[PDB]
C-alpha cells in the first residue's frame, strides 16, 4: 500500500490534492496551478525529483510569495514528524524484544530522506544561483545559516556541512579551450597607438571579434533578477536592471556610431569606404554568430539618416548589397529566419536580447497571477513555467565562451566609445539627419562635392585571417 | 486574396502599452497569451464587411533600443501612437514619435492614430480634451482604451486600418 | 532540434559534476561539493545536426542511493563515471549498469564508460580491465579529465551518438 503519511493537522504537506489546491495541465505531472503550501510540497516532492521546477520556482516565486516567507515554509515541509509505533511494534515492546519499526524505517527511506535531501536541494540551487536575494536581506541570510547549520543527524551531514561553506564562499565573492584563439589582426593603426583608433584605421576582423568579445560579456552578465516582474521597464530599472541596461545602451551607442560616421564622411567616395567597412564588418559578425552586432549594423544602415543616401547606395557592390539583404532578412516576418538561425548555430554566440524582453513582458501582461476555482484563488504557475522558459533558454547562451583573445586597448576604445557626446538624443538624432540631408540633399537640389578627410589609405585589408608561423 | 495591413504599435514603456494588442489578438474572452507562438500577432478581421488580415508590430520592453525605431518602424503602413492617460511624460513623448514616424515614412501624411490607454486606477492626469486637442492639431483620430476591460481596443485599430483604407 | 536526455551517473567524488561543468562552461571546478540533483542545458551541433542536451548530474554519495528510480525512469543515455585512481568506484559501476537494466527494463540502454581523472599519473583502474567490462556491455569507454578537458566532448558526444542509432 501507500505509506500512511502525518495527520494535516500537525504537518500541512499531507492535505490531499484536490482541484481546490492544485490544477495540473493535459512523465511527471506538470503544474498548472496550486496554492503555494502545494508548489512546495511538489517543490520537494518525495517520489521524483523536479530540477526544472526548482530553477522555475525559484526563478519567479518572488510574484507570489516573499523570500521570508518561501524560507518560513520550506523548514517547515522540513521538520516531518515521524510515525507512532505499529501495533506488532508495540507487541514486541510488551515482550522485551526489539520491534521491526518497518513502516517507521520505510517512512524515513521513502518519505523523510527524500524530502528532507530535497529541501536541502531548494536550499542549495537557492544559494548557488539566487543568492541576491540574501545579498538584499542580511536578516534573510542569518535565518538560512542558522537552519543549515542546526540540521541534525547523519543521512543529511555531508549536504549540511556542503552547503555551509557554500554560503560562506558565496558572502566572499577561469576558462579552459579546445584550441588556440587566432592571432589578433592589425591594419593602419599599430599595438599601443590607440589615438588613431578609428572605424577604418582599425582591422575590420579585429573591430568585429573585440565588439563581439564585449557584447558576449554584456549578454553574459544580465541574470534573470534584471528580468522578472518586468523590472527594467518601471520606475525603479536603473537599480533592478543595471546590466541588461549597460547592454542594449552599448548596442545603441554603435548603431549610432556607425551612422555617426558614414553622414560625418562628406566626400562620397570616402563614404562609400566607410559604408563598405561596416558591411564587412557586419559580415564577421554573421561569422562569429555575433546576431547582437548583426542587429546593430542593419538598425543604422536602416536609420533615417542613412537608408536615403542614394548616392552612396548606387556604389556598394551587390555582392555587399546581399549581405546586408540576407542579414535584414532575419528581421522580417516578426524575427522568423533569426529564431530558426539561432536554434541551429553551434554556440558560442551573442543573441539580441530584444525579442526575450518583449517576450517577458508580454507573458507577464498577457497572463493572470491567480486563477479562481472553486471559490479559491490559485497561483497561476503556468504563466510563471512560461518566463522561466525564457529565461532559461537566455542562460543556455550564456554558457559557451568565445575562444578569441581580448585587445586591451581595442576593448577599452569601444567601451569609452561616445558618439552622442554631450548632446541628448533629440538633438543628436536631429543632427545626424541634418547632416544627411546636408551631404546628399533632397532633389532637385544639386549634389554638392566635398573634401576628402581621410589621409590614410581607404582599400579594406579584407575580412579573411591572415596566419603567420 | 485578401489585403493585409502592416500595423506598428508605438509610445512610452512601462505603462501598460502591450495590453492594447494583448487584448485585440486574445482569445477576447480567455485572458491568456503566448507571445512565443508563429502568428501570436496575426488576426484576420472583418472592418465594414471587408474581411482583412491585421499583422500587429508591438516591441513593447524594448524601448531602451532607441536606435532601433527606424528599423521597427520603417515595416509599417499605420501607426498606433499609444500614451497612458496617468503618465504626462508619455503624452509629452507623443510629439516626437510622429516626428520619427514622418522621417521614416518621407512622408507629412501617415497614417496613425492617438490612443489614450487607462492602464490602471492610478488617477489620470492627461484629460480627454488635452489629447482630442493634440489629436486634431495633427489631423488624426483620438481612441481611448482601458488595459482592462477591452473597451476601447476594436476601435483603435479598426479606426486605423480605416485611416490606411481612406489615405 | 532533437533534445537527447543525458544523466550521469557514479560513484561520490569521481567528477560527475566536474565533468559536467567543464562541457557546459569550459571552467574546471576544484572544490567537492556533492550533488543532490542538478540540471544543465548546452545546444551544439553534432555530426552535422543541431540538438539540444538536456544534462541530469546525479548524486553519487551513498545517503541517496534509495532516490535513483525517478531519474532513471526519464534518462535516455548514461554516463557511468568512475574514477582511474579509484578502484571502489569502479566496482560500483556494474551496480549502476544493472539499476539502470532493471528500472528500464531493457538490456539496450544507451551507455558510454566514463574512466574520470586521468590526468593524474597515480592510476589503480587499468585501461584494460575497463575495457574489458565495457565491451561486456557492448558500449564503448572513454577516458576524461574534466581538469585538461582531454576526452570530455568524445564522451557527452559518444553517447549522444550512441541515442541516435538506438
Ligand atoms: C547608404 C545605404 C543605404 C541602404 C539602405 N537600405 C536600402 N536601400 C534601398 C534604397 C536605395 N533607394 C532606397 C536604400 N534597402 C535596405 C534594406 N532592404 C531590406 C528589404 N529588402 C527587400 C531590400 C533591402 C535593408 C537595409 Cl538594413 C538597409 C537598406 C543600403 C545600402 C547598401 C547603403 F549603402
Ligand atoms: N585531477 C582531477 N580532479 C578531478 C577531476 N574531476 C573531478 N575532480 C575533483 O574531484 C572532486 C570531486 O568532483 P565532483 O565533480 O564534485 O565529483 P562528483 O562525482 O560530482 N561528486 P558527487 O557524487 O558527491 O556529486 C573535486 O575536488 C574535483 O575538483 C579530474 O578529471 N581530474
Ligand atoms: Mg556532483
Ligand atoms: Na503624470
Amino acid at each position: 500500500g501507500q505509506m500512511r503519511l502525518p495527520s494535516a493537522d500537525v504537518y500541512r504537506f499531507a492535505e490531499p490534492d484536490s482541484e481546490e489546491n492544485i490544477i495540473f495541465e493535459e512523465g511527471i505531472p506538470i503544474i498548472k496551478a496550486g496554492t503555494v503550501i502545494k508548489l512546495i510540497e511538489r517543490l520537494t516532492y518525495h517520489m521524483y525529483a523536479d530540477p526544472n521546477f526548482v530553477r522555475t520556482f525559484l526563478t519567479t516565486y518572488r510574484s507570489f510569495c516573499k523570500p521570508q516567507e518561501l524560507l518560513s515554509l520550506i523548514i517547515e515541509r522540513f521538520e516531518i514528524p515521524e510515525p507512532e509505533p505499529t501495533e506488532a511494534d508495540r507487541i514486541a515492546i510488551e515482550n522485551g524484544d526489539q520491534p521491526l519499526s518497518a513502516e517507521l524505517k520505510r517512512f524515513r527511506k521513502e518519505y523523510i530522506q527524500p524530502v528532507q535531501l530535497r529541501v536541502l536541494n531548494v536550499c542549495r540551487h537557492w544559494v548557488e544561483h539566487h543568492f541576491y536575494d540574501f545579498e538584499r536581506d542580511a536578516y534573510l541570510l542569518q535565518r538560512m545559516e542558522e537552519f543549515i547549520g542546526t540540521v541534525r543527524g547523519k543521512a543529511m551531514k555531508k549536504w549540511v556541512e556542503s552547503i555551509t561553506k557554500i554560503i560562506q564562499r558565496k558572502k566572499i565573492a577561469n576558462i579552459t579551450f579546445q584550441s588556440s584563439p587566432p592571432t589578433v589582426e592589425w591594419h593602419i593603426s599599430r599595438p599601443g597607438h590607440i589615438e588613431t583608433f578609428d572605424l577604418l584605421t582599425l582591422h575590420p576582423i579585429e573591430i568585429a571579434r573585440q565588439l563581439t568579445l564585449l557584447e558576449s560579456d554584456l549578454y553574459r552578465a544580465v541574470q534573470p533578477s534584471e528580468l522578472v516582474g518586468s523590472v527594467w521597464t518601471k520606475e525603479d530599472k536603473e537599480i533592478n536592471s543595471p546590466n541588461l541596461l549597460k547592454m542594449i545602451r552599448h548596442t545603441t551607442n554603435l548603431t549610432l556610431w556607425f551612422e555617426k560616421c558614414i553622414v560625418e564622411t562628406e566626400n562620397l567616395e570616402e563614404r562609400v569606404a566607410v559604408v563598405s567597412r561596416i558591411i564587412e564588418i557586419l559580415q564577421v559578425f554573421q561569422e562569429l554568430n555575433n546576431f547582437n552586432g548583426v542587429l546593430e549594423v542593419v538598425s543604422a544602415m536602416n536609420s533615417s539618416p542613412v537608408y536615403r543616401l542614394d548616392h552612396t547606395f548606387e556604389q556598394i557592390p551587390s555582392r555587399q548589397k546581399k549581405i546586408l539583404e540576407e542579414a535584414h532578412e532575419l528581421s522580417e516576418d516578426h524575427y522568423k529566419k533569426y529564431l530558426a538561425k539561432l536554434r541551429s548555430i553551434n554556440p558560442p554566440c551573442v543573441p539580441f536580447f530584444g525579442i526575450y524582453l518583449t517576450n517577458i513582458l508580454k507573458t507577464e501582461e498577457g497572463n493572470p497571477e491567480v486563477l479562481k476555482r472553486h471559490g479559491k484563488e490559485l497561483i497561476n504557475f503556468s504563466k510563471r513555467r512560461k518566463v522561466a522558459e525564457i529565461t532559461g533558454e537566455i542562460q543556455q547562451y550564456q554558457n559557451q565562451p568565445y575562444c578569441l583573445r581580448v585587445e586591451s586597448d581595442i576593448k577599452r576604445f569601444f567601451e569609452n566609445l561616445n558618439p552622442m557626446g554631450n548632446s541628448m538624443e533629440k538633438e543628436f538624432t536631429d543632427y545626424l539627419f541634418n547632416k544627411s540631408l546636408e551631404i546628399e540633399p533632397r532633389n532637385p537640389k544639386p549634389l554638392p562635392r566635398f573634401p576628402k578627410k581621410y589621409s590614410y589609405p581607404l582599400k579594406s585589408p579584407g575580412v579573411r585571417p591572415s596566419n603567420p608561423r | 486574396g485578401m489585403t493585409e495591413y502592416k500595423l506598428v504599435v508605438v509610445g512610452a514603456g512601462g505603462v501598460g502599452k502591450s495590453a492594447l494588442t494583448i487584448q485585440l489578438i486574445q482569445n477576447h474572452f480567455v485572458d491568456e497569451y503566448d507571445p512565443t507562438i508563429e502568428d501570436s500577432y496575426r488576426k484576420q478581421v472583418v472592418i465594414d464587411g471587408e474581411t482583412c488580415l491585421l499583422d500587429i508590430l508591438d516591441t513593447a520592453g524594448q524601448e531602451e533600443y532607441s536606435a532601433m525605431r527606424d528599423q521597427y518602424m520603417r515595416t509599417g503602413e499605420g501607426f498606433l501612437c499609444v500614451f497612458a492617460i496617468n503618465n504626462t511624460k508619455s503624452f509629452e513623448d507623443i510629439h516626437q514619435y510622429r516626428e520619427q514616424i514622418k522621417r521614416v515614412k518621407d512622408s507629412d501624411d501617415v497614417p496613425m492614430v492617438l490612443v489614450g490607454n487607462k492602464c490602471d486606477l492610478a488617477a489620470r492626469t492627461v484629460e480627454s480634451r488635452q489629447a482630442q486637442d493634440l489629436a486634431r492639431s495633427y489631423g488624426i483620430p483620438y481612441i481611448e482604451t482601458s488595459a482592462k476591460t477591452r473597451q476601447g481596443v476594436e476601435d483603435a485599430f479598426y479606426t486605423l486600418v480605416r485611416e490606411i483604407r481612406q489615405h
